[PDB]
């Protein structure tokens, strides 16, 4: 009966589901070769906002390897290396293989994905 | 021979006359009591049938039938019952006969005015005839008798008939009739079994042509909220969409149909309703889906429909309160990717529910010093049942006052969800890259 849950949501349903200040996000991203405006960050931001509180949320879990909310905002976001910032880091091998998280960096890497629609798939399928 | 046949006649005439006073209940326990012996009972319902073939001075009897229209119920010229009058007369007959089932009439009574097994193809062919047809009422009690009475052919068409047109309590009781019958006799099963498929073919392709006229209006509709008018047969409570799903219900009752016409344009149906940016759209074609998991996914192509519309269908398992493990779509517990959180979450919920049912649930105490709880804890519980775990515990701290214990036991539980951590213990550890998680600790064989 427990095992109708995946290993995100019998977090989510322990420790429930978090509420995700995306505008502590973003104030909180780093972008290293993406930037703020570009069109694949616009569509980042436009998916990760049309997201329901549960895909938010298994999101964070995927990148940062929790669904636990820093309380100071996500400026307290502990790393490996002391407090790291979330990021984004664009995935320069080819735009058919799925982003690719390492959670000790809270590291994103995310290939250039084409469209809105094909992105949101693919992030909706990783996550 | 308690009462001769015109004393029955003179009890008999009480089912005409519709006084509210009048205790028909106690009628009906007369009728039953002198209806043990065996030839006034056979008299009694020969009379009585004959009194409902002929709804479809003394005896001057006016009912008040409709407005401005107060009928005579005898018709002396060969008596026959004035048609609005009639539907009362076969109601007290037929709750006459319910009881009866639970356990010349004509020449008599104009000699008064001057001064189970075998009839249940009657009361089949009851069915035909249009006072009964017409009135739901009527045809409830009847099919309340015959789901009865079952403890050919066109009476089984008749009796089909009532579910590919126009009452769950009544289409329950031709549930009833269809299978008790069914038990029967192979041959009334076989018959019966297909000419509802025979029925369901027919509903489907009227179903199919309406879905086709719902897709091409939501056509029309885009390509320039949802109130398609289209959308009006089937959100009618008697829907084909309704009626389909019944008779398929009785189908698979009977087991122990081809048509990818329909099923192929529900499916563009759905997807074209789904795509159309509306959500609640779905759920006018809620029992079709419910039609095709019953039809499909037998006690695959419902793999991939569950796939190509899995959001359409958590939608619809969302929207039902129809508990996920007890409806039609339960077999879909195993193939979870199919399904939303908070759906699995309900049917987490609910099915463990279902489970410890049969338990009894009591309020326990938890006795605890607040510098010990943990170990107080350990002791108290850690050779408690699981049973008396899934009490509702409520925790005392030693001298402290009262206070609400719901908000006491959340404080509790997060005071030991903290103390879980404490290295003291030496249960958790946190990972030594994250800092922020914590698994299993290694040093707790200390």
């Amino acid at each position: 009966l427990i095992s109708i849950f995946t290993e995100q949501e019998l977090e989510l349903l322990i420790s429930g589901l978090p509420t995700i200040d995306i505008d502590d996000l973003k104030s909180n991203t780093e972008y290293h070769k993406y930037q703020s405006n570009s069109i694949q960050i616009q569509w980042f931001w436009r998916a990760l906002r049309s997201f329901d509180q549960a895909d938010r949320a298994k999101f964070l879990q995927f990148v940062t390897g929790t669904s636990k909310v820093p309380l100071q905002g996500f400026a307290a976001l502990e790393g490996m290396n002391g407090i790291q910032k979330f990021q984004i880091h664009r995935d320069d091998r080819s735009t058919d293989r799925l982003p690719s998280a390492h959670t000790c960096f809270n590291q994103l890497d995310l290939p250039a994905y084409e469209s809105f629609e094909k992105l949101r798939h693919m992030l909706l399928l990783a996550i | 021979l308690l009462l001769d046949h015109e004393a029955l006649s003179c009890l008999l005439v009480l089912l005409f006359v519709d006084e509210p006073k009048l205790n028909t209940s106690r009628l009906h326990r007369v009728l039953r009591n002198l209806c043990y012996h065996a030839q006034t009972r056979h008299w009694v319902i020969r009379s009585l049938l004959s009194i409902l073939q002929r709804s479809s001075s003394w005896l001057s009897v006016s009912m008040d039938a409709a407005l401005g229209c107060r009928t005579n119920i005898f018709q002396i010229q060969t008596v026959h019952i004035h048609p609005q009058a009639a539907p009362v007369v076969c109601r007290h007959v037929l709750d006459t006969l319910i009881q009866l089932a639970k356990v010349d009439f004509w020449d008599l009574l104009v000699k008064l005015d001057n001064m189970e097994a075998s009839p249940l193809g009657q009361l089949m062919n009851m069915l035909s005839h249009p006072v009964i047809r017409r009135s739901s009422l009527l045809t409830e009690k009847l099919l309340r008798l015959l789901s009865l009475i079952s403890i050919g052919l066109t009476e089984n068409q008749l009796q089909l008939s009532v579910e590919v047109l126009t009452s769950e309590e009544g289409l329950e009781d031709a549930a009833n009739v269809l299978l008790q019958l069914s038990r029967g006799d192979s041959g009334t099963r076989d018959t019966v079994l297909k000419l509802l498929l025979n029925g369901a073919r027919h509903l489907g392709y009227t179903l199919c042509k309406q879905i086709g006229t719902l897709l091409a209006e939501l056509r029309e509709y885009n390509l320039e909220e949802l109130q398609l008018p289209s959308m009006s047969m089937l959100t009618s409570k008697t829907s084909t969409q309704k009626f389909f799903l019944r008779v398929l219900q009785v189908i698979i009752q009977l087991r122990d149909l081809s048509l990818d016409e329909l099923w192929d344009m529900l499916g563009e149906c759905l997807k074209e309703l789904e795509e159309s940016h509306d959500q609640h759209a779905v759920l006018v074609l809620q029992p079709a889906v419910e039609a095709f998991f019953l039809v499909h996914a037998t006690e695959q192509k419902f793999l991939r429909f569950a796939e190509t519309h899995r959001t359409v269908l958590n939608q619809i398992l969302r929207q039902s309160t129809t508990h996920l493990a007890d409806g039609p779509f339960a077999v879909l517990v195993d193939y979870i990717r199919v399904l939303d959180f908070d759906v699995k979450r309900k049917y987490f919920r609910q099915e463990l529910e279902r489970l410890d049912e049969g338990l009894r649930k009591e309020d326990m105490a938890v006795h605890v010093r607040r510098d010990h709880v943990f170990e107080d804890s350990y002791r108290e519980l850690h050779r408690k049942s699981p049973e008396e775990m899934k009490n509702r515990l409520y925790i005392v701290f030693e001298g402290e006052e009262g206070q609400d214990a719901g908000g006491l036991l959340r404080e509790w539980y997060m005071i030991i969800s903290r103390e879980m951590f404490n290295p003291m213990y030496a249960l958790f550890r946190t990972s030594p890259g994250d800092r922020v998680t914590y698994t299993i600790n290694p040093s707790s064989h200390c």
